[PDB]
Formats: structure tokens, C-alpha cells, sequence
């Protein structure tokens, strides 16, 4: 399949790829917000997704942020029927603040293949 | 270590609530009525492995079944299980909820507990369950969980 | 595919999943614990797992504890061979101390599919 | 398939993987690096990769140093045309200072399977 | 629900620099001739999904033909359509250096915007792109990210 | 760029200590039982690839044959590959440790280190390494992780 999604608000942007074999997809924020110093927040998307089958959606970092900003992603799981807003959240590490505005790059989204495999309780595992 | 007897308890209740014969429930997770009956009934006790199979037989997630199950272990009986009507409602409201809408997929710890405080806050106000609809409850789920 | 666990102690929780199509089974401590605020604990589950073929267990954050208390999952790479107690590092990032109760959800843990490549050394690539 | 790899200089360590099915291979620093509390380092491994076609390379945690050290591995994210030095962002979230000496491990490299999808923007989604 | 008409300038001028021809172009999308000339004239509007159809037709990254959208919705005409040439010329060395050089890697925000900044340093500086090889502007581009 | 020639004495002890001939190897993870024996004999060189071959081919996991070789680059001979036996026993402990106990998981470094330490810990304390068993072992080996 393809990866469907849909504005949720008049401020989103739509996620953009750079290149053909890119491993994600690039989210951008839908709102201005100033992250503290060794604080969090939750950056609305404004979109809304439908995952291909067979994998999930990893907010991933982007690697500028970390390494120039010190900006990490927590979190970063998103079901395959999760059917609401898409929001990255931020963890500003550095020293400084950091400033995110609409439009702005905050993540990349990749879908992670995985398996949904059955759970099944045993005594104990060989060794 | 095989699982108390009040699963049998558990799968009885919620086979004649789901409006389910054994029979039925035969078909579904393949085990006979005569295994099915010493169950419910019971006489011998339901492998760990084998509640995973029931929960898709009837048709409840097993991860609800041990929840019952623990209300079991800890107060005797269970409420949940005894009023299950409202549960299987509210709880259908939050689950919808969680994977709809984003205050309360990134803010909810646990999806049974946040039925029960959701459940618990009707009977405070005086509200029914089959009188309020899934964008009233939301409205009360996202105060809960801040 | 079948994902095999056992318990190691009569403390653990057997994983659970709500959806069939969620993307990780929920872990749940063993034990209490309390973080200090800016520290770390490797939270013991006293369950062992055999992750079916062709992936690796990811033990990854719950997007509640990461929004709201600053709660990542560090390290979280769980091979196809281990066969010891699966132990998730949390990181307390937040102001406030957090609190690990026995049979809290702390982690997903997600059958990451992935390839195991031979490794082939080149004098360079062409780029 | 294969993972194609390349030294860049002659301080680096080629990529090892001790079981055969091991999550990820070991990445090694090329250099020496004193990380300050509280404070992160590009480490830099003087090796290339080319990743197998149909998968990324994710640089992971080893989970010795984060839950020995307190050290988290930031972006990670290795693109399949990337054929640049591979690095990996170190967090030393410790009280104390962190040392990364040359040919120590400090990360591994997972080919983690994705999907590269068209995309494809409608109207809403029939929400669940 | 559907695009702009200023699409449809894009699509052409940029036809027009890819030495395509509109027959050759509906090959490479599958679109016929004649949607093509009601696409590129103005006549009809782009469904939102197409312009990706386009994009690899054209050979240009569909999230570029964007961004010169968003020059058009802002100053009225796009500056970098006007002299996509001096571009296309940067914009593969922006590329060239994000995805062999770590320093580019590990630090680029956004290749476009990065692209732009670098054309307008040349021309503050009045360099030619044709007098500059990708060794020098590596070294430029290191310097604006810092 | 081809391999020192040392990589022949080590593919050679550890042949004769995995019981393996030149010919059996050849039919395992080899070109020809000639090509291997000049190998040994220094007279040909390995390629950097071959290691990876050779090391399914004796059962050897071949990031251990590299290790080997660095003892080779700094010590002129290699102890480890001296009384590889001792080594190979501690090894099986350390790994077997490693995927199975989590306080040995969540804590190594190097395997390879670890079982020299563990080896230079057996000699300071005068024991015999056929002596000791994997419970014992692993004692010393938590201690030595913290
Ligand atoms: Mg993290």
C-alpha cells in the first residue's frame, strides 16, 4: 500500500520527501512554540495518517536538530489505527531554548516493518 | 501454573452476555462443549494459553478478561463483570477515544482504569450510560486525564 | 509468528496487547521503584522472551509517560538470543521524581523486522 | 544481502558482529573524545556504509553504556544513499564526564526494514 | 480541493528547461497530450496527488515544485523559476554535499532554503555559478550552517 | 589491499584445533585445499574478505580471528591463540552468560576482553579453567562488571 494521510487544520504542511530512497518522510509543525531549556512539548502535526499494512510509524529524529541543538524525539510510536493528529514531541536537551514555528522541520516519519505475533506462555525457554 | 477457577466464573457470565450458546462458542475456539462446560462449570481449570482463545471466541480482548480477573483476586467478586452492560460501552467510548483523537492517545496510561474513573464519575452525577454518546464522554475523558 | 515468554518470577505480568493491531505488547514492572529526577533505572519485568525469526525486540516509550512525565527508554535493543530477564532502562528527565509501582505499564515491546547482512569490505563506494 | 562498508582513515575499526544473529554490528570510534556532563559529541567512526537495498541503518543504543553510563545515542538515522563518514551523536546524560577512546564501542548499526511508500492526500480518513 | 493555476506555469517552464516535449512528458506520467496542454495552459487544475506524478515525470523532486509554489502565493511571480538554471546547478551540489559530506549531513536544516541562501551569498559576492566548482561550494556551504 | 600474513598461522592452529584438514576446510568454506595451505605456508596472502569465509568454515565466530590478529600487530605473538583452548572454554561461559543474564547483558562491553580478564583473573588466583563450572564463573564474572 501507500501512506494516506489528510490536513486536519488550515496550518499543516504536507509531509514531504526529499529523495526517492529516503528513510522517512519529513512532519512539519502546524504551530509556533518555545521549548525550555531540559523541557518538552507536544508539536502538533495537524495531519492525520493511515500507515501501509504490515508496519507502524516511527517519529524519528532529524539528525541537524540532534547534533547542532541537541533535540531528541521521545516517544515516537504510532499505531496502525491511529486515526487522530499526528504530535512529535520534542525534548530540547541544550542549554539554551529552542524555538519551533509553523512550517518548521521537527521529525521524520518512517514505517518500521514489524511483526504482530502471537503471545504464548511457556514453563521456561531453552537456554 | 494453571489459572483460578473464577475464569470459568468470567467466561460464563460474559458467554450469556455476548447472547453466545456453547455451541457457538464451540465453533469459535474449537474446543468441545463437554471441555467448554467442565470449564465454566468448575471442574478442571483453563490453561494460561487458552483465555487468549476464549477472549477471541467471545469476542473481548483477553487483556480485559485478566482485568475482571483481578477484581476477582482483590475485592471477591467483581463489579465490572457484574454491571458489564455500562463497561462494554464506556469501554468501547475510551478505546474509539485513544485512537482518535490526540490528547488522549498521548496522554492515557491505561485504558480499563480510565473506564472505570469515567464510569465512576456517571454514577456520581447521576448520569446513564445509554443517555450520553461518544463526544459528551470525550469531553469528560480529556478533564481525567489532566 | 509466535513471540514465546515465560515467567521468572511469580511477580511478572504476562505482555499484553489491547488492539490486534497495535504495535507493540505492553511490559510491566516487577517491582517499585522510585527515579530521582535527571537518573535512571533498569526496571526489571522477571519475564524471558524468544522473539520469532527475522527481528529484534525494540523496547520502546509509551507516549503518555513521555508527554507527560519526560519518561524515555534508553538502550532497548533486545537480541534474537537473549534469553535473561527483559530489563527496560528508563531515563527521568523531568523536574519531579517518577514513580514505578509493580505492575505499571513502563514500555511496548516491538518485533522490529530487520536483516542480518554479511559485512563486505570495499577500498570506497561509488557514490 | 551484503552491507557494504569502506574505511575513510587509517584510524578506523571495520564494523564486527559477535553472534550471527545479532541485532546490529558494532560501530568503533576512530579518536579520542572527552564528553562533558550534560553534553553531547558527534563520534565519528571514519567508516561508509551501503546498506542493503530495502532497509535504513538505524545507529542504536548498546545497552552496557546506557545502563552503565547514562549514554543515549541521538538522531540515528542512516539514509540508504548516504555515503558520507558515519557518525554517531552521543548523549552523556551522566553526572560525571564520559571517555571515548579510539576503537571503543559506542554504538551498533541495525538494518531495520521499511516500507518507502507513495504518499497520497484525501480529503479525511474514516476514522476507527 | 484542487491546485492552483500557477501549476500549470511550472509544469511548462519546467517542461521547457527538461528539453521534454509535452508527447515525451506523457509518456514519462501517463497522462495524455491533451490533459497536459489544459494542465500547462491553465484551462483545467491539478489534482493534488498529481504534481508526485509529475515530479518523476519531469525528473524534479516533487517537493521542490512546492516550494516555488509558496515564491508564487507570496511575491506574486517565483524568483527561483525565473532563474531555475542557476538552481538546478546548486541544488545538485547542496545534494552532492548533504549525502557524502558528514559536516552537510549532520547539520542541514532544509536543502532548498540552504540552496537559496547559497545563490544569494554568490551573488552578493558577484560570482558566477560557472566560475565556482563543487569544492568551493562545499567549503561556502559549511560556513553558512555554522 | 591484501592481509597480513599471520592470518595463515591463525587459520592454521585453529584448524588443527578444530580437528579440521586442509581438504575438509576447502569443502567447508574454501576455493581449494591447496589455495588454504599456501595461506598457512605465507606464502599467499588472504584476502580482506576471506576472513568471514574462514570463520563459518572452522566454526569460529570471525570477529574473534581479528582479535587474534590485533594481539599479533602489538604483542609480535599472540597468547591468546598460544592457549586457545583455555580461551575457548572461558569464552562459551562468557557467552552463554551474556544471552542469558541480564545483569551480564545490560552491563559488558567486549565479550572478547571479558573472557581475557577472566582468564588473567584465573591465573592470579591459581585455578584451573577445566576446574571451575559456568556457575562459578559467572560469579566472577558480575564482579568483574562492577
Ligand atoms: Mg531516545
Amino acid at each position: 500500500m501507500q501512506l494516506r494521510f489528510a490536513r486536519l487544520s488550515e496550518h499543516a504542511t504536507a509531509p514531504t520527501r526529499g529523495s526517492a530512497r529516503a528513510a522517512g518522510y519529513d512532519l512539519y509543525s502546524a504551530y509556533d512554540y518555545t521549548i525550555p531549556p531540559m523541557e518538552k512539548a507536544v508539536v502538533k502535526t495537524d495531519i492525520q495518517i493511515a500507515l501501509p499494512s504490515g508496519c507502524y510509524g516511527r517519529v524519528a529524529p532529524r539528525s541537524g536538530l540532534a547534533a547542532k541543538h541537541f533535540i531528541d524525539v521521545g516517544a515516537g510510536v504510532i499505531d496502525e489505527d491511529y486515526r487522530g493528529n499526528v504530535g512529535v514531541v520534542l525534548f530540547n536537551f541544550g542549554k539554551e531554548k529552542f524555538e519551533v514555528k509553523k512550517g518548521d522541520r521537527i521529525a521524520q516519519l518512517i514505517c518500521e516493518r514489524i511483526f504482530y505475533p502471537e503471545i504464548e506462555e511457556v514453563q521456561a525457554l531453552d537456554d | 501454573a494453571e489459572l483460578p477457577t473464577h475464569y470459568g466464573t468470567i467466561i460464563k457470565t460474559l458467554r450469556k452476555y455476548m447472547k453466545l450458546t456453547q455451541s457457538k462458542l464451540s465453533e469459535r475456539t474449537g474446543f468441545s462443549q463437554n471441555t467448554i462446560s467442565n470449564h465454566e462449570n468448575g471442574n478442571r481449570n483453563i490453561g494460561v494459553n487458552e483465555i487468549e482463545i476464549y477472549g477471541k471466541g467471545l469476542g473481548i480482548p483477553s487483556y480485559i478478561l485478566h482485568r475482571i480477573s483481578d477484581e476477582f483476586k482483590e475485592k471477591g467478586y467483581s463489579p465490572t463483570l457484574n454491571d458489564f452492560g455500562k463497561f462494554d460501552k464506556m469501554y468501547s467510548y475510551v478505546n474509539k477515544a485513544y485512537y482518535n483523537d490526540g490528547d488522549i492517545y498521548y496522554s492515557s496510561y491505561d485504558l480499563y482504569d480510565e473506564t472505570i474513573k469515567l464510569l465512576e464519575l456517571l454514577k456520581e452525577s447521576k448520569i446513564n450510560v445509554n443517555d450520553i454518546d461518544y463526544d459528551y464522554v470525550l469531553k469528560l475523558y480529556k478533564q481525567i486525564l489532566s
